[PDB]
RNA sequence: UACCGUAAGAAACAGCAUCGGCUAACUCCUGCCAGCAGCGAUACGGAGGAUGCGAGCGUUAUCCGGAUUUAUUGGGUUUAAAGGGUGCGUAGGUUGUUCGGUAAGUCAGCGGUGGAGCGCUCAACGUUCAGCCUGCCGUUGAAACUGC
RNA sequence: GAGAGUUUGAUCCUGGCUCAGGAUGAACGCUAGCGAUAGGCUUAACACAUGCAAGUCGAGGGGCAGCGGCGACCGGCGCACGGGUGCGUAACGCGUAUGCAACUUGCCUUACAGAGGGGGAUAACCCGCGGACUAAAACCGCAUACACUUGUAUUAUUGCAUGAUAUUACAAGGAAAUAUAUAGCUGUAAGAUAGGCAUGCGUCCCAUUAGCUUGUUGGUGAGGUAACGGCUCACAAGGCGACGAUGGGUAGGGGAACUGAGAGGUUUAUCCCCCACACUGGUACUGAGACACGGACCAGACUCCUACGGGAGGCAGCAGUGAGGAAUAUUGGUCAAUGGGCGAGAGCCUGAACCAGCCAAG
């Protein structure tokens, strides 16, 4: 019983944050404008780096995400 | 992680355990990376070791455990203390007493 | 064979029967006496006691009953073992005296281990 | 197992005092039985007259056998059935005979290096002492045999009466062992 | 001071695939059991940045990693044509 | 390890007409036995002796060798089983002689990898070192033969 | 490194058959004294009841109703190992030998840096499956780290194509645990250990199994992954096959072991290495790591109990019992030794393991 507690607790947990972490780069890959880009990537990028070192995901994941968004917006 | 311990390979009533270095989660009498020597408790108790296959890995940081940490403990492998250049450069000799 | 001819085909190697095959690899098998009766020798001129039995691995076979004096008689429990009777066409199987209804040979002195019988 | 049965038979049969002396060997001398022959015959009489001669099994004879074949072949196994507790303690002359020799052994009464062995097929050697045991050094049985008689006919025994121990110079040549054995014929047969 | 990977010598067998060729490489060996010497191919996938080669060509190629679904290999040389 | 008082508590099973080691008498003259020659008795059943093995002895079942009874080492096809009814020909297998190249087969070197003791009172068995690694891979050379 | 019999009135060949030998996790008949050392459901991944088999930390926290320590709860670590089974699987599954300039790696060792400041719920408790306050080494921001990640460079050096290793910079972003000297906590790097992927060669029969494939083969781009990749998603058309594709049947694979002078062969009984599995399927979740062996959810058998509203089990862990069968044992003792898990230690747990009991029993 108490596996099973901790497990939906800790599922529940994991979901909220990546989930959120999810929704945040499905809203900056619509994105337009350079200026609004450059102003929305550090929180962003933190969000996904505390995921990563929070272990809700991996490191080379949370890089390859980075890498992207980032020669994203090198190229307008 | 990794250990130094002893498998017991031998006949009912004569134990001889073969030391080897082994991961932790290996069977007992299973696998293991490095044979470094044997032991028999029956004798008044004869012990085979490979000094310096023993000084390597416990320098990597293979724990033993108590009865191969008592093995090292004879036939001086834990000298790494006086190994460690501990503000001096010379070789004591400890083996003759 | 040519080494070419050796290469494209090799060589084929067959299989020995069992001389006894309806005991599936094994040394003895139980059955259920189906029939006693006896049979006629293919130069001898006797009355050999036999008797049909459908063994449990889902086989009916005719087993000699060895000796002189069978208690045997119609569905009784028998243990069966290899051996035939070179005299008698069919019947390939012997049945094993003193184990479960078959009893030993009354009378005997000699040959007691062959036949089921302690010693007197 | 140990033959334990009628040795005058086996005397009778194989013609040679494998045992001793007797009377029987000079008085109605002939094969046992009320009703008394092929390379095998002859083959088998003499593999049964080494057994019986020396007390061995079938199973230990063989072992025996291929031992020496392993390490000529019946020349060697003839100095391996020599080379042996119960054999070596009878031709020390400590006791009359080869059964009587293996039941000294078998009881505690022989020590081999000062510690006593009891089992009466332990291969004896070169250069190791077969002694009394020295709470057995004053049992009436055990004198007379060896006192008094005092063969000492073997030049592979020192005996060393002031001890009561024996050694056991070398394993003898095939020609100078007391044995109407034809190991060619043994050979053959296990061949 | 690195370690070294595969090489193989072979002629090219087909060129039809965009960037990419097949190279056969055959080999006398010693039959096991009758000890006779027969003639063996094996065929492999090869990644060449053009279509720089035609049917039957003596190259060399050398292991990669999985570049598609079946292509572990590339072009190194062409010995003749 | 030591002390009393006693051989005292401890031997079966198979087969003896040939192959094979081991033979008189009584039964039966169907009952029976068998691995074969077969007997229905120096072969069946018992009694006496004999011969094997021996805390075992026999019966059945399974697998190897003799078997060359799949034959590369190491078999054959007139008459014992075994040449296609006869040709042409595809893939494949084999290739007269000689001069040079190459190094795929082949050969060689160098690396990596995978009996003697001791202790069981003896032995099975434990254990150590001398001893094969002769399989695979890498790297250097040779060119008589096969291939190109 | 060998033979014997057997077709004839009698020969010499050919050829099968039968004995003689060696070995069984064998069974049966007769008969049985001891010791040592091995082995013990080979039949069905058959059904049953009971008990045990994975817990530990009061040097993490709120409590003591219990005399110091601890029932219970929150929390840390472990239960993915040890142990069991051979269903499935002709496959980079396995054996052998390599590559990753396409990888991940808790616990362990070493080196370099740091541990500064705050706030929510909530279990238990209390009050009646509902209501309110609670603490952290539980949870989540802020401050700092340019040793790390990301992006843009310069100086290079050097490869096996895509490139790799270092320096010198700017920018952004990412941590902690303290407790009573010890035990510790965080980031980075190296090592060690353990996994993952891809390769050359070897790996059972059937052609009374001849064509197979339509993300199937390749290219461009994107997404996803620890990571390359039709792994997935939006042009060309291919690829693989008589050196056996495809389809069907049967097997877990090796070292061992047995057995042949050799050639070899047979078989995985004990033992060791790898793989697959946990009544049957599907999906995941938590974790450094999952086919999740004493964890879920759902769908299917089957079985058991209720009190008809509702719930339970999978015996391929160790031992009883029943059935199947020719046939294979105690509902035993101890953690004393070896090995594991947790703990600062003492220590606790361990049907692993050490032992003992039973069995013509090798
Ligand atoms: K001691
Ligand atoms: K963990
Ligand atoms: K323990
Ligand atoms: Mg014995
Ligand atoms: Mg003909
Ligand atoms: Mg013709």
């Amino acid at each position: 019983e108490k596996r099973i507690r901790q497990t939906n607790a800790r599922r529940l947990h994991n979901r909220y944050y990546a989930r959120t972490a999810r929704n945040a780069v499905k809203a900056f890959r619509a994105l337009t404008d350079r200026t609004e880009a450059e102003k929305k990537y550090p929180v962003l990028a933190s969000m996904l780096d505390r995921l990563a070192g929070k272990n809700i995901i991996h490191k080379n994941k949370a890089a390859n995400l980075k890498s992207k968004l980032a020669r994203r917006i090198n190229t307008l | 992680a990794t250990k130094i311990r002893l498998q017991r390979h031998g006949r009912k009533g004569y134990a001889f355990y073969k030391i080897v270095v082994a991961d932790s989660r290996a069977p007992r009498d299973g696998k293991f990376i490095e044979r470094i020597g044997s032991y028999n408790p029956n004798t008044n108790a004869t012990i085979d070791l490979n000094f310096e296959r023993a000084l390597y890995w416990i320098g990597v940081g293979a724990q033993p455990t108590d009865t191969a940490r008592n093995i090292l403990s004879r036939e001086g492998v834990l000298m790494m203390k006086h190994l460690l250049g501990g503000v001096k450069k010379g070789a004591f000799d400890q083996a003759a007493a | 064979p040519t080494i070419q001819q050796l290469v494209r085909k090799g060589r084929e190697s067959f299989a020995d029967k069992s001389k006894s095959p309806a005991l599936n690899s094994c040394p003895q098998r139980r059955g259920v006496c189906v029939r006693v009766y006896t049979t006629t020798p293919k130069p001898n001129s006797a009355m050999r006691k036999v008797a049909r039995v459908r063994l449990t691995n889902s086989k009916e076979v005719n087993a000699y009953i060895p000796g002189e004096g069978h208690n045997l008689q119609e569905h009784s429990i028998v243990l069966v073992r290899g051996g035939r009777v070179k005299d008698l066409p069919g019947v390939r199987y012997h049945i094993v005296r003193g184990t479960l209804d078959t009893a030993g040979v009354n009378g005997r002195t000699q040959r007691r281990s062959k036949y089921g019988a302690k010693r007197p | 197992a140990r033959y334990t049965g009628p040795k005058s038979k086996i005397a009778r049969k194989f013609g040679d005092p494998i045992f001793g002396a007797d009377k029987v060997l000079s008085k109605k001398n002939y094969p046992p039985g009320q009703h008394g022959t092929s390379e095998y015959g002859l083959q088998l009489r003499e593999k049964q007259k080494a057994k019986y001669t020396y007390g061995v099994l079938e199973k230990q004879f063989r072992h025996l056998f291929h031992r020496a074949q392993r390490a000529v072949t019946g020349e060697l196994l003839i100095q391996f059935l020599e080379a042996r507790l119960d054999n070596v303690v009878f031709r020390l002359g400590i006791a009359p005979t080869r059964s009587a020799a293996r039941q000294l052994v078998s009881h505690r009464h022989i020590t081999v290096d000062g510690s006593v062995v009891n089992i009466p097929s332990y291969s004896v050697k070169p250069g190791q002492v077969i002694g009394v045991r020295e709470r057995s050094k004053s049992l009436e049985v055990i004198a007379d045999a060896l006192t008094g008689f005092n063969h000492s006919k073997y030049p592979w025994m020192e005996w060393d009466q002031s001890s009561l121990s024996g050694k056991l110079l070398h394993m003898p040549d095939r020609t100078d062992i007391p044995e109407n054995i034809k190991e060619q014929l043994i050979v053959e047969l296990y061949s | 001071e690195r370690n070294l990977r595969k090489e193989r010598v072979g002629v090219v067998s087909s060129n039809k695939m965009d960037k990419t060729i097949t190279v056969a490489v055959k080999w006398k060996e010693k039959h096991p059991i009758y000890g006779k010497f027969v003639n063996k191919t094996k065929k492999y996938h090869a990644h060449d940045e053009k279509n720089e080669c035609g049917i039957g060509d003596t190259v060399r190629i050398m292991e990669t990693r999985p570049l598609s679904r079946t292509k572990r290999w590339r072009l190194t040389e062409i010995i003749e044509r």
